[PDB]
């Protein structure tokens, strides 16, 4: 009961799923909103997409 | 307090009020004939009508028919000297196999 | 703004885009981009305020830059056949300008960060017009052009906006920038779709705007832009919660509602040419949309969360305008599963 | 997507600009008018695949 | 009176004749699949002469 | 089948132009008559199944489930209107509802003859599960019970998708007897093992398997009484009957693939037993003596013999029963005592006669005690996997002496003992409880009477 | 675009001309009956949204939605089936003009065709 | 990078350990390069100075995991003598896993990572073995 | 009960029959639709994926300022 289905059949599973993905969302959301960043990260991609992509 | 909340009411017994009460509804008349249409239905009509019905279903699944047909199957094949199981299920002059 | 001037600012925003889905010309279909964005920037700045500027500076920043690189594409198309009809693009350079300046105007991942912050900005009414028309017309640029679209590059673009969406959805808390995020998701599921059957990205496309209209609208009735201010909304119409609950539900592609068929019939399209795990990882990332549509839909109307005192004279009034098919918006996006067969007719 | 308003009620708002092997002012004619004119006679008629095969 | 059984007791119908509007559709999907009656190798048999089908 | 369909969707329109006091009589007196109605599917052929149209089709696998959903449901309508006495018109309504509608999706699951048109149902069932648990749920932690299961079962079901529609490309057809028919081996390579995963894990959250099983315990606890009666009687059942019907086609790539799940379930059947024995709330015993009984089916779905699925059948109808059963019992001394706990309240025996003896005649046929259908199919099981292996016997020993065990210790610590001193508010059982309890308890020994109705097609 | 640009398609047509000899939908079809049962759901939503009764007032509100909803459903069955129609016509002209692409088989029974058996115990 | 790609798998899979290495290593650079690049546009570096060495941390994590990978696939292929096995991908990617967990210093993450890498190195073998193909070409 | 409920086994039979026709038909349209959409695509020789090309008409034949076009 404690060992396997209240911490570890947890922690595998829905538990690790749930962390990466609210650390992903974190990752994600968390922009000052500033239109100098995300032009630079525009400029990136297009730099990326003509090399990368033939 | 963090909020202008009700006061948790108390329980509320259907004794009290009605000491012949069947515990479906407040109301004694609807309690009552709740109690009638589920008792006759689900016991009387459900019950004894579909286990009734279960039980004299028609034998669709050929158990007697299966009976019969192997009884004359062996009466046939003993009589004749046949093995009473056939070494094969389908005819080996019908299959053809591979060089 | 005058009523009058405000209704011929929208004229021009839909002659844009009728123009950008009548023209055989590229000039033509790059006038109506420009009258799209010209007419649609004093529709953001409609009710003045600081945050209506920014977004509609950001708006304008992004659609203009997205406008040249189009431009570009066109001149180098031109360069190396001498060909203005829009068909399939002749240089793979001026392909590969013109599906970035594309993906770009439609918010496709990694362009996408406009989205949210223009539509956290503007009002529901600016927003709903700009996710929905905003949508409408480079998709159509896009299915005309779809024969030359490099596979790689427009499929990797529309994982990342599934991805992205799901994400943002999950951290955000205001309504408008859920909406956005989920706006961004859709879009990735259609562009997904877009190289193996323009049908299907424009039933998908019909879909999302039937279910962004109800959802819009739904909002626009209960005046929540936040969500607390939408826990309230059970406390003075119960209904309109409901309506949300169920429409929210369908957003998420939960059977056997109106949301379910585009997912299905995309991943059915997929299959027949040998996807299986784009398939499998986008039905997998909606997860992540349907997560946060049910932590919306639990404060709203599967829980009753705390209301305040005026409330009762609130209680007391009633709602006077009156939105303009939000019943027939709310059973489309419901309701219409079994009339899946009628994609052939979309054809 | 495309809805061809043009050819449905036999309508010009585009067409002429299309191409440089149509009507030009005063005849004048393209640089590669000649060459134009075959691939499109070539092509005209049998979809884009076979047009490019 | 009587005027108010029927008010409050005419949902007491919707049930039973949902019953019988589904035999009737069960009868209408069963009358289209008549393409192999009277076909089929195991059942294949002569018509009796006052009738007109094997099975409805 | 439409006869049995319709009826329910004028359930609907009954149920919301029936008068305030009338709702919960009009549902149960015709709720019990569509079941009569349904009853007269048991008479199937020995040859193929009963095929009603291009769109629904009986065999002898779908009808017992058929009809214990709709018995289910007047249960369900009485629990109900036992613990929903201060709820408002419109949301009594609107509950009347959500049991339709699951009732009408669960019967159009268990007759559709295509396999898509099953997922798209069996996918439907979950969102009036979600409505009631999330919505009528008593505690707080109803919330993180409805994501659980929610998240749980589609995270399972999207890879069914995927596969359903890949393998109606490659062979041209999803139904049911078509793929029977036209079934060609499945060759031993990783595309057909990851098809073979792909439908196979789907069935087995919806099982639920041990290590894919938080899910039930977290909202079988936290739904309300009707939500947990459907949630272990039915639902769980639909894992099931897919797996019973999608291994016509992955063979015989199940002889391989098939040995780490018979592991995971046996070791998981003898763990959720070991978990019984240790529980301080009645309502996660019960939930845990059903993730049990569903590993064994998963057995004897996995090692596939004629034998195992007749044992699958069996123990899948007597569980459902059982199951609402004991749900219902341990249901009513929660709204006694208004808490979970087992140790709370005891001397119900002396407190209470005939709650006693039903408390003592489900516990009976939770654990397999002859001639009960429990221990027919669990002996069929057992038998099956002793053909399999010869060291099933010793885990499935071990199993049946653990659930005597965790049985008999729920027994005498809810009943037998001295009551709790300060408990004074345990009233007289309601004869609507005593009623809700025959229901359950007398079709289970008819059903011993008549065997062969709930042995499946392999009869 | 699969049928998009097929030959002598005219632009903006809903229904061609040669749409005609097709047998229209019967008036009882029931995807005919489930557009109306959604213009009804909707007329009902209409009601509760505006805080009316919701299965009494505005009849005529109600007959309108089932009425409107009822037409374009016929119109879009018609184009529907129309659809269907041609891409049967078209696959089977182009099975019919491409032989070598869709060969006949010879059929070989049960008994000639080798199968493996993979006994399960 | 397709022409890194390209070399990696024209390297054959059972030999040529340390032409394996440097070519997954390259790749791993590549991969970190892009991933430094978009990480100092979107959350500016408080220096030149803190920037390069976020880029060096970034660059240098990516191309160890990859080395780690590409000398235990190898190594592993070449010592059990069985090419074309997924267990080869699986081990190089739990490898990896806990080269990722080391340079983070976090054994939580280097379970994680040797468990999803592992799953996944073993998946994009058996797509190579298969003819699995993520972007199909459009048909039918 | 069989006489009142219940019809011949016959039925059943034949309509089991006729539904495995119907399927069996369906599948084979299903394959032979994939394989023709699969050969047109690839070749576009058929009426599907006939991507437009420019009409020839808007050519302008006439004698122009120069001699060679
Ligand atoms: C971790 C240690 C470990 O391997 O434990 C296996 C062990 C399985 O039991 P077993 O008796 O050791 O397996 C028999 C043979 O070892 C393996 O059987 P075999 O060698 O005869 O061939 C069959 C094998 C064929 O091998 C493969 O297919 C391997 C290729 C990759 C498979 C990826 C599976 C993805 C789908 C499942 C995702 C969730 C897990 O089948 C599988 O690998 C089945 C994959 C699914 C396993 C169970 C999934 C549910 C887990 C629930 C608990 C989660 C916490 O435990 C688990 O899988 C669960 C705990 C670890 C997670
Ligand atoms: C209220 C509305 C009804 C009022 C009363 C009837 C007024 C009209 C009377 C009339 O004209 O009758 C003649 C007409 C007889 O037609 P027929 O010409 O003899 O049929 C021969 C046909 O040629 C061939 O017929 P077939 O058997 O080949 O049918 C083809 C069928 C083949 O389709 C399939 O195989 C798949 C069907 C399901 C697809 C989607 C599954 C996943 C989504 C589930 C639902 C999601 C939304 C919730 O495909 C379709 O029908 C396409 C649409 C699918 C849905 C059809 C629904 C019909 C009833 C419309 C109202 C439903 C209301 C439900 C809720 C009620 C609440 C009070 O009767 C009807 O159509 C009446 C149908 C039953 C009405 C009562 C409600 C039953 C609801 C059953 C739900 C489960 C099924
Ligand atoms: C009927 C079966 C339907 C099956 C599904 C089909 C699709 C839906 C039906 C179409 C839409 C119906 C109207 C929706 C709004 C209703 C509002 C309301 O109060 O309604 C009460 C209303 C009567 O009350 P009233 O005195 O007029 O006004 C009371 C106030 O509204 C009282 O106002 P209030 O302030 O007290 O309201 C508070 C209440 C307000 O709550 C509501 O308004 C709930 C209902 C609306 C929610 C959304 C409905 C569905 C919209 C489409 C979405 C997809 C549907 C399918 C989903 C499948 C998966 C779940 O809020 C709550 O209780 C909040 C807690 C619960 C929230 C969580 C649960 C949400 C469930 C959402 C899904 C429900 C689906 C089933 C439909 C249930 C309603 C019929 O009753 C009805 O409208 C009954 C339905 C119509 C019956 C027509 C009968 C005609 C004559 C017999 C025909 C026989 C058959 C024909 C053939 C001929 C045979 C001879
Ligand atoms: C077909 C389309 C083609 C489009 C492309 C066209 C290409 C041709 C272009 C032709 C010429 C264009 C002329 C116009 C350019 C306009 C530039 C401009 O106005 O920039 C304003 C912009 C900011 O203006 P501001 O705010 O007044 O200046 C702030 C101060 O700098 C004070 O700043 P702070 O105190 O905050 O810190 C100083 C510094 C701090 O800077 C950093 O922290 C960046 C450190 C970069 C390290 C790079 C290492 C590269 C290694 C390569 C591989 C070898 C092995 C390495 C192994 C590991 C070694 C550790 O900067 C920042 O913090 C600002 C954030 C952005 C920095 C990086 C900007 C470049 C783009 C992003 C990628 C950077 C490289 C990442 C690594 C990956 C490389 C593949 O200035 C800059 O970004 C730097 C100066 C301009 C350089 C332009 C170079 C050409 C770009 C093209
Ligand atoms: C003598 C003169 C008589 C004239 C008679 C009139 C002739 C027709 C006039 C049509 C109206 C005038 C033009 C106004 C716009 C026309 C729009 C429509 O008619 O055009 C059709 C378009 O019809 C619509 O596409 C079908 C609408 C389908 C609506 C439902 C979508 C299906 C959703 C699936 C679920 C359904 C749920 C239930 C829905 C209620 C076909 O046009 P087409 O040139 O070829 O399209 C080109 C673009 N393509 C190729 C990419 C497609
Ligand atoms: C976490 C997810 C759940 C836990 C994993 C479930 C148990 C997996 C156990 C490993 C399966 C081993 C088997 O399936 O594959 C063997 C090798 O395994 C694979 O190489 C590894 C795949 C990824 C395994 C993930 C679990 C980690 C297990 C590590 C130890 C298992 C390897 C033991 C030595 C083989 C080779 O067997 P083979 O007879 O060729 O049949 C393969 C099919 N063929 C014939 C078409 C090729
Ligand atoms: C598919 C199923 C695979 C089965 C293996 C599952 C992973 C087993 C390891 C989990 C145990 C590790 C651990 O406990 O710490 C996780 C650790 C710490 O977070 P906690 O706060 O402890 O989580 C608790 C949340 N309430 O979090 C992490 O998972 C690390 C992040 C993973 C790195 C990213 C994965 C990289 C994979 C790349 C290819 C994809
Ligand atoms: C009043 C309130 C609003 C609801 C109105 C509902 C009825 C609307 C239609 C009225 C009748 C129209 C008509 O003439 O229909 C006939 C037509 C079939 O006729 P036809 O096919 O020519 O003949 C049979 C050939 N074998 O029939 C059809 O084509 C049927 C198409 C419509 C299907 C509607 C399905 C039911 C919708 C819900 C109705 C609920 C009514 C509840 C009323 C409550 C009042 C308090």
């Amino acid at each position: 009961s404690s060992l396997l289905d209240l911490i570890w059949l947890e922690t595998i599973l829905p538990k690790t799923t749930s962390f990466i993905q609210m650390k992903m969302s974190i990752m994600v959301s968390n922009q000052k909103g500033l239109i100098k960043l995300y032009f630079l990260s525009f400029l990136i991609t297009i730099m990326i997409s003509m090399t990368l992509f033939n | 307090i963090r909020l202008q909340e009700d006061p948790d009411p108390e329980d509320e017994n259907l004794y009290e009020k009605n000491p012949d009460s069947h515990g479906y509804d407040k109301d004694p008349i609807v309690d009552l004939w709740n109690m009638r249409v589920v008792f006759f239905f689900g016991f009387s009509i459900v019950l004894v009508l579909g286990s009734t019905f279960v039980a004299y279903l028609p034998d669709y699944r050929m158990q007697e028919w299966a009976r019969r047909e192997a009884e004359r199957l062996v009466k046939y094949r003993e009589a004749n000297g046949l093995p009473l199981m056939e070494s094969n299920c389908f005819d080996p002059n019908k299959i053809q196999l591979p060089e | 703004m005058n009523p009058i001037i405000y209704t011929t600012l929208i004229m021009t925003v839909m002659s844009g885009t009728m123009l950008v889905m009548i023209s055989s010309h590229w000039l033509l279909i790059w006038i109506g981009f420009e009258m799209n964005l010209l007419a649609m920037i004093p529709v953001l700045m409609k009710n003045f305020n600081p945050r209506a500027t920014e977004a509609a500076t950001k708006y304008f920043l992004t659609q203009a830059t997205a406008s040249m690189m189009l431009m570009m594409a066109i001149i180098i198309n031109l360069l190396y056949s001498g060909q203005w009809t829009i068909t399939k693009m002749f240089n793979p350079v001026a392909m590969t300008m013109m599906t970035m300046a594309l993906a770009m105007k439609l918010g496709l991942s990694p362009f996408h960060f406009w989205v949210p912050e223009v539509t956290q900005g503007i009002s529901l009414q600016a927003g709903l017009l700009l996710l929905t028309w905003q949508k409408l017309a480079p998709l159509s640029v896009l299915c005309q052009i779809s024969q030359s679209i490099n596979p790689n590059l427009m499929l990797t673009m529309a994982m990342l906006s599934i991805l992205i969406g799901g994400w943002g959805g999950l951290n955000q808390t205001q309504l408008r920038k859920i909406m956005a995020y989920s706006s961004i998701a859709h879009m990735g599921w259609m562009t997904a779709v877009l190289p193996y059957n323009t049908t299907m990205t424009i039933l998908n496309l019909l879909i999302y705007i039937t279910m962004t209209l109800a959802m819009f609208m739904l909002l626009i009735h209960s005046s929540a832009t936040t969500t607390l201010s939408l826990s309230h909304t059970w406390n003075k119409m119960p209904v309109i919660t409901s309506l949300m609950m169920v429409t929210l539900l369908s957003m998420g592609g939960l059977p056997p509602l109106s949301g379910f068929m585009p997912k299905w019939m995309i991943i059915q399209e997929m299959t027949k040419n040998e996807s299986i795990i784009m398939p499998t990882l986008m039905a997998m990332t909606a997860l992540l949309n349907l997560y946060f549509y049910m932590r919306l839909a639990y404060s709203s109307s599967l829980t009753m969360f705390p209301s305040t005192n005026n409330m009762k004279m609130k209680w007391q009034f009633e709602h006077t305008k009156q939105m303009k098919l939000l019943p027939t918006m709310i059973v489309l996006s419901t309701l219409v599963l079994p009339m899946t067969p009628a994609l052939s007719s979309l054809n | 997507p495309f809805f061809d308003v043009q050819k449905r009620l036999g309508l010009d708002l585009d067409r002429w600009m299309t191409i440089q092997s149509a009507e030009q002012p005063h005849k004048i004619p393209g640089r590669c008018h000649a060459f134009e004119k075959e691939w499109i006679e070539c092509a005209h008629g049998i979809g884009g695949i076979r047009a490019e095969k | 009176n009587v005027l108010q059984i029927v008010r409050d007791h005419w949902v007491h119908i919707l049930v039973p004749v949902g019953f019988v509007f589904g035999c009737y559709l069960d009868r209408r999907s069963d009358e289209k699949l008549t393409a192999f009656r009277n076909k089929s190798l195991l059942f294949k048999r002569e018509l009796r002469p006052n009738e007109e089908v094997t099975w409805k | 089948m439409l006869k049995i369909i319709i009826p329910t969707t004028m359930l609907l329109p009954m149920t919301w132009m029936s008068k305030h006091n009338m709702i919960w009589i009009n549902a149960t007196v015709h709720s019990l008559l569509i079941s009569l109605i349904s009853l007269s599917l048991l008479n199937q052929l020995g040859e193929n199944s009963l095929n009603f149209s291009l769109t629904f089709f009986s065999d002898s696998l779908s009808a017992p489930l058929l009809v214990l959903t709709t018995w289910l449901l007047p249960l369900m309508l009485m629990a109900s209107q036992s613990h929903l006495s201060k709820e408002t018109t419109t949301r009594k309504k609107l509950y009347i509802t959500m049991l339709i509608l699951l009732q009408l999706f669960l019967i159009m699951t268990f007759t559709a003859t295509e396999l898509i048109l099953f997922y798209i149902l069996f996918e439907a069932t979950l969102v009036p599960t979600l409505i009631i648990i999330t919505r009528w749920g008593n505690q707080t932690e109803r919330l993180n019970a409805g994501l659980y299961f929610l998240f749980y079962t589609l995270a399972g079901s999207l890879p069914l998708l995927v596969a359903l529609v890949y393998i109606q490309n490659t062979t041209g057809s999803l139904n049911f007897l078509i793929i029977h028919y036209w079934s060609h081996p499945l060759s031993n390579s990783w595309s057909n093992i990851f098809m073979w995963l792909a439908c196979i894990m789907a069935f087995m959250v919806k099982m639920p398997l041990y290590g894919l099983h938080l899910w039930l315990p977290k909202a079988h606890v936290e739904a309300p009484i009707a939500g947990s009666m459907v949630l272990a009687a039915v639902l769980l059942k639909l894992g099931g009957y897919g797996m019973m019907r999608i291994t016509t086609i992955l063979n015989p790539l199940t002889n391989y693939m098939a040995y780490p799940f018979l592991m995971l379930s046996m070791w998981g059947m003898i763990m959720t037993s070991s978990i019984c024995l240790r529980q301080t709330d009645l309502k996660s015993l019960i939930a845990y003596s059903s993730v049990s009984h569903m590993a064994l089916v998963i057995v004897a779905i996995m090692i596939q013999t004629p034998w195992s699925f007749m044992g699958a059948t069996a123990l899948m109808i007597a569980h459902g029963l059982t199951s609402s059963m004991l749900f219902c019992l341990a249901n009513t001394n929660y709204e006694r005592v208004h808490s979970r706990t087992m140790i709370l309240a005891r001397g119900l025996q002396t407190l209470l006669p005939l709650m006693a003896t039903w408390w003592l005649v489900a516990s009976l046929t939770n654990l397999a005690l002859p001639p009960s259908i429990n221990l027919i199919g669990e002996l069929f099981i057992i038998t099956a996997s002793f053909s399999w292996s010869n060291i099933t016997i010793i885990l499935m020993g071990m199993n049946m002496m653990i659930t005597a065990l965790y049985s008999l210790y729920m027994l005498i610590t809810t009943q037998r003992g001295k009551y709790t001193h300060h408990i004074n508010n345990i009233k007289p059982s309601f004869t609507r409880e005593n009623a809700l309890m025959a229901l359950h308890i007398l079709p289970l020994l008819l059903l011993t009477l008549n065997p062969k109705m709930i042995l499946g097609p392999l009869y | 675009t699969m049928m998009s640009g097929r030959p002598g398609r005219v632009p903006l047509q809903f229904l061609p001309n040669e749409a005609r000899s097709l047998p229209p939908p019967k008036l009882t079809d029931p995807r005919l009956v489930y557009m109306g049962f959604l213009g009804y759901c909707s007329g009902l939503i209409d009601n509760a949204i505006r805080r009316r009764p919701v299965v009494s007032a505005g009849l005529h509100r109600q007959l309108l939605y089932v009425t409107s909803f009822v037409f374009f459903g016929y119109y879009l069955l018609k184009r529907q089936d129309y659809m269907y129609a041609l891409r049967d016509h078209d696959m089977f002209a182009y099975v019919k003009s491409h032989p070598e692409d869709f060969p006949e088989k010879d059929k070989k029974t049960y008994g000639e065709i080798l199968e493996e058996f993979h006994p399960v115990r | 990078a397709k022409t890194l790609l390209h070399k990696y798998s024209d390297i054959p899979e059972g030999t040529e350990c340390h032409r394996k290495a440097y070519a997954s290593t390259s790749i791993g650079g590549a991969t970190g390069l892009i991933v430094s690049a978009y990480s100092i546009a979107l959350k500016p570096p408080a220096s030149f100075l803190e920037g390069v060495a976020r880029t060096g941390r970034y660059t240098f994590t990516s191309a160890a995991i990859g080395a780690i990978f590409g000398l235990t696939s190898c190594i592993s292929a070449q010592v059990r003598e069985k090419p074309d096995d997924p267990l080869n991908y699986f081990i190089g990617g739990c490898a990896g896993g806990l080269t990722l967990g080391a340079r983070t210093r976090s054994y939580g993450i280097g379970a994680a990572a040797c468990a999803y890498m592992g799953l996944t190195a073993a998946l994009v073998k058996m797509g190579q073995l298969e003819g699995w193909q993520v972007f199909a070409e459009p048909k039918v | 009960i069989a006489r009142t409920f219940y019809d011949g086994p016959e039925k059943n039979y034949e309509k089991t029959m006729a539904i495995l026709q119907i399927e069996a038909e369906k599948a084979e349209l299903r394959l032979k639709e994939l394989e023709v959409r699969r050969l047109m695509r690839a070749r576009g020789d058929g009426p599907w994926y006939q991507y437009p090309t420019i009409d020839k008409a808007l050519i302008d034949h006439s004698p122009k300022t120069t001699p060679d076009n």
